[PDB]
DNA sequence: CGGGAATTCC
DNA sequence: CGGGAATTCCC
């Protein structure tokens, strides 16, 4: 019956959101297991439908709870500030959305933007010219969430609506949301990605200097590492001393001491940067190792 | 016209006029705007340290006779119309991106300017910026040119001099205006202070190829080269902008020596110089070594 | 569909 | 204020 699918999901952390003053044609939240070679957008589906339909859908606060957001989705087929829908054929009852990007508010006016936004969920439906009364709620509701909405993490929420007979959609659905997507900007929600590395063969114990080139990372809630457990774990860090953060955009630090107890042959594993609270991470890069001597 | 004739009058004894005993130091200064809403800046003289670090002063020359004398520093450009500079300077006694001092001539004739700065105003008010000090009256050589021809150098300023006398009669001249050896911003990477800040290992072979990491200051890819000059030679690596990560380190590949490998190793200085304006670096220590050790 | 300059804020 | 970093804009 009602039952609605996210197929696809979006890419939850690398689609830059984009300023008005930036342009609305920057490209189209992408998707999770999109890449290079073929291309993948955030496709929804409907099993057991009814027929042709539609799919509004707009951005919601990553807070659990849906609640809009005052950052308006963006794009060709969008109700200008807010929701874009689309419909679906009789038989292919999934949608999928290429072009769909994001427009991001500055902090100085998601103020009386969210507040604006939320006039219209009251003042524009339902009977017209709002009184002062709901006015003051509405300046309630919008800052008493200000501080409850991460301006830099957003969910889609795809609503799909069927038509109640006499021709007209209003049927509602079962709003599903899709995973968190973080702003590929904001100092802490980019990917923990690593350009490359100084020396790529190690040493043997634990402590050999090579210089680390990443992308942006803050003083703190990074830290590297390295593995290869087709066990039940084993970990190993580098040099948690900022100092050796330079700039942001890198890092250089000493390698530690892999509990290689079988010093034979050379062994080479897995590296990768990680993030403390977030834990994200990067790629497979091989970082090699070598019998002492 | 001509008043007088060159008579013997003054004979060389007048003829007042000032001039900087110590420059405001070139670059490294943060020019900030009124968003950071500031007042007293920092700047050094030229020639500082980050020790007894000396400070902008100034004294006065053929002042005798004269009582007090005030001065007028103010920001003007750095090419031939220096037109009134948009950035106000700021700081003690300073209205309008003025400052003023009666500094007593005779008892001690020379000013250290301390709490000193400047305030950059965005871009998007430049001009207009320009044509309320115009209206208020201010340009030491009044010739506001606006609307047509601009590019001004919103990193780098010129603090002009006017030093006012006055006498007991009503005869209050003024001298001739003085300019400083303009001042960069630091914030700006285009014009900041170039510095190295690690390097990987402090010995390779003159046989050169050898790549080697570096962390710096942020740089534009697109206009920086690393040298490895010296006395006698002067050897630049190469590399491409791929290799300039981020404005703040860059993977190159040491060029060989100029041809050589007589006996034991030599040690060469390795620096960045900007492909633009050509200002270098605090240098560091490299060193080559003669081709192969084959040996126990 | 990224890089980094220009501004603001802590 | 210094010194750094987050934020908004402009190529």
């Amino acid at each position: 019956g009602p039952y609605l699918v996210i197929v696809e999901q979006p890419k939850q952390r690398g689609f830059r959101f984009r300023y008005g003053c930036e342009g609305p044609s920057h490209g189209g939240l992408p998707g999770a297991s999109s890449e290079k070679g073929r291309k993948t957008y955030p496709t929804v589906k409907i099993c057991n439908y009814e027929g042709p339909a539609k799919i509004e859908v707009d951005l919601v606060t990553h807070s659990d709870p849906p609640r809009a957001h005052a950052h308006s989705l963006v794009g060709k087929q969008c109700s200008e500030l807010g929701i874009c829908a689309v419909s679906v054929g009789p038989k292919d009852m999934t949608a999928q959305f290429n072009n769909l990007g994001v427009l991001h508010v500055t902090k100085k006016n998601m103020m009386g933007t969210m507040i604006q936004k939320l006039q219209r969920q009251r003042l524009r439906s339902r009977p017209q010219g709002l009184t002062e009364a709901e006015q003051r709620e509405l300046e309630q509701e919008a800052k008493e969430l200000k501080k409850v909405m991460d301006l830099s993490i957003v969910r889609l929420r795809f609503s799909a609506f069927l038509r109640d007979s006499d021709g007209s959609f209003s049927l509602p659905l079962k709003p599903v949301i899709s995973q968190p997507i973080h702003d590929s900007k904001s100092p802490g929600a980019s990917n923990l990605k690593i350009s490359r590395m100084d020396k790529t063969a190690g040493s043997v114990r634990g402590g050999d200097e090579v210089y680390l080139l990443c992308d942006k990372v803050q003083k703190d809630d990074i830290e590297v590492r390295f593995y290869e457990d087709d066990e039940n774990g084993w970990q190993a860090f580098g040099d948690f001393s900022p100092t050796d953060v330079h700039k942001q955009y890198a890092i250089v630090f000493r390698t530690p001491p892999y509990h290689k107890m079988k010093i034979e042959r050379p062994v080479t594993v897995f590296l990768q940067l990680k993030r403390k609270r977030g834990g994200d991470v990067s790629d497979s890069k091989q970082f090699t190792y070598y019998p002492l001597v | 016209s001509c008043t007088l004739g060159r008579l013997v009058s003054p004979g060389p004894c007048p003829r007042p006029y000032l001039v900087i005993t110590e420059q405001p130091k070139q670059r490294g200064m943060r020019f900030r705007y009124e968003c950071e809403g500031r007042s007293a800046g920092s700047i050094l003289g030229e020639s500082s340290t980050e020790a007894s670090k000396t400070q902008p002063a100034i004294e006065l020359r053929d002042c005798g006779g004269l009582r007090e004398v005030e001065v007028t520093a103010c920001l003007v450009w750095k090419d031939w119309p220096h037109r009134v500079h948009p950035h106000s300077l700021v700081g003690k006694d300073c209205t309008d991106g003025v400052c003023r001092v009666r500094l007593r001539p005779h008892v001690s004739p020379r000013h250290s300017f301390n709490n000193l700065g400047i305030q950059c105003v965005r871009k998007k008010e430049i001009e207009a910026a320009i044509e309320r000090k115009i209206q208020l009256g201010i340009d030491p050589y009044n010739a506001g040119s606006l609307k047509n021809h601009q590019e001004v150098d919103m990193n780098v300023v010129r603090i002009c001099f006017q030093a006012s006398y006055r006498d007991q009669q009503g005869h209050l001249h003024r001298m001739d205006p003085i300019l400083s050896e303009p001042v960069y911003d630091k914030k700006s990477t285009n014009t900041s202070e170039l510095r190295i800040c690690r390097i990987n290992k402090e010995s390779g072979p003159c046989t050169g190829g050898e790549e080697l990491y570096l962390l710096c200051d942020k740089v534009q890819k697109e206009d920086i080269s690393v040298v490895f000059s010296t006395a006698s030679w002067e050897g630049r690596a190469d590399f491409s902008q791929a290799d300039v990560h981020r404005q703040i380190a860059i993977v190159f590949k040491t060029p060989p020596y100029e041809d050589l490998e007589i006996s034991e190793p030599v040690t060469v200085n390795v620096f960045l110089q900007r492909l633009t304006d050509g200002v270098c670096s605090e240098p560091l220590p490299f060193t080559y070594l003669p081709r192969d050790h084959d040996s126990y």
